């Protein structure tokens, strides 16, 4: 058993400095988290202003660092010197990043029912993640028979999602996959004619 | 919230493996390559817009190693509990025959940050043009990772992403083939 | 330069 060799015990330490931003940079919270294996042990929360043990294993560290007044002063000012600074560094290509989805409609290769057409709307390559993907039959929004995969992160600063609709095609109908997204001022639409 | 920037670091023993990366809303801005001692931007344009002094990351990593060893002794060498990954294979766009595409191996919810990923084409390892991300942090302090294989879709080829991890008794084998 | 700043990590009590 075991899918990999070298099964010696492992020991992991993680440090996470989280800058949380509300309403641009009007409200900023710094959360410094120290994690041993899978358990946070001590943290500095800028809303608190000093280190606090999260587990007992972290109590000695909170006590020692809280005795170091230069460190505390630097960490308390980090919401400005660190969080707001780094926010301004990348604001134009992160906060303001907008990438338009590509929208494709096709029948599923799975067609389980005669006189039905299972349609797939693929929405790929977009940023940020907030999106609406909606099916229409003529001018009528379809709410029944819709399944979505939800957001999928691709790892390259784009997302994709898949939304399917079971249809009973009738002559004269047009089915539209319509996408609302911050990258476009008018919705993207792609049509499948019955 | 609207947005979060995370400076995420780790050190792992006995591997002597470190990582330093910046994260914006769950995507990687950059990491520092520990071997080349250089900043690696996740998207090429990022390196035209911004800079980061790699030596700052290396200095923190040395402290992380020291703190790891203190915590290892303080816990009486309590080791990490392996958590095996969840794996999904998908394409970055709808597949058309003979139109270049990319296979994505999506590896999620695992720790420690050590994994082995092999792309197989028709059961044979393939490496041409493959690429991968470093370990991305999760709020539950597990990790996520992406591996990529550019490919030319065809009706004859099949693919598998094979993922191995200390938490897996057997390798995970996730299949993809043309949806004919 | 347009520079990301890191926060420095500090050791436990020496």
């Amino acid at each position: 058993m075991g899918s990999m060799g070298d099964t010696r015990p492992r020991f992991l330490w993680q440090l996470k400095f989280e800058c949380h931003f509300f309403n641009g940079t009007e409200r900023v919270r710094l959360l410094e988290r120290c994690i041993y294996n899978q358990e946070e042990s001590v943290r500095f929360d800028s809303d608190v202003g000093e280190y606090r043990a999260v587990t007992e294993l972290g109590r000695p560290d909170a006590e020692y660092w809280n005795s170091q007044k230069d460190l505390l002063e630097q960490r308390r000012a980090a919401v400005d010197t660190y969080c707001r600074h780094n926010y301004g560094v990348g604001e134009s290509f992160t906060v303001q990043r907008r990438v338009e989805p590509k929208v494709t409609v096709y029948p599923s290769k799975t067609q389980p029912l005669q006189h039905h057409n299972l349609l797939v709307c693929s929405v790929s390559g977009f940023y940020p993640g907030s999106i609406e993907v909606r099916w229409f039959r003529n001018g009528q929004e379809e709410k029944a028979g819709v399944v979505s995969t939800g957001l999928i992160q691709n790892g390259d600063w784009t997302f994709q999602t898949l939304v399917m609709l079971e249809t009973v095609p009738r002559s004269g109908e047009v089915y539209t996959c319509q996408v609302e997204h911050p990258s476009v001022t008018s919705p993207l639409t792609v049509e499948w004619r019955a | 919230e609207e947005h979060v920037i995370i400076q995420a670091e780790f050190y792992l023993n006995p591997d002597q493996s470190g990582e330093f990366m910046f994260d914006f809303d769950g995507d990687e801005i950059f990491h520092v390559d520990m071997a080349k001692k250089e900043t690696v931007w996740r998207l090429e344009e990022f390196g035209r817009f911004a800079s980061f002094e790699a030596q700052g990351a290396l200095a923190n990593i040395a402290v992380d190693k020291a703190n790891l060893e203190i915590m290892t002794k303080r816990s009486n060498y309590t080791p990490i509990t392996n958590v095996p990954p969840e794996v999904t294979v998908l394409t970055n766009s709808p597949v058309e025959l003979r139109e270049p595409n990319v296979l994505i191996c999506f590896i999620d919810k695992f720790t420690p940050p050590v994994v082995n990923v092999t792309w197989l084409r028709n059961g044979k390892p393939v490496t041409t043009g493959v690429s991968e991300t470093v370990f991305l942090p999760r709020e539950d302090h597990l990790f996520r990772k992406f591996h990529y294989l550019p490919f030319l879709p065809s009706t004859e080829d099949v693919y598998d992403c094979r993922v191995e991890h200390w938490g897996l008794d057997e390798p995970l084998l996730k299949h993809w083939e043309f949806d004919a | 330069f347009n520079c990301y700043f890191p926060l420095r990590s500090y050791s436990f009590r020496p």
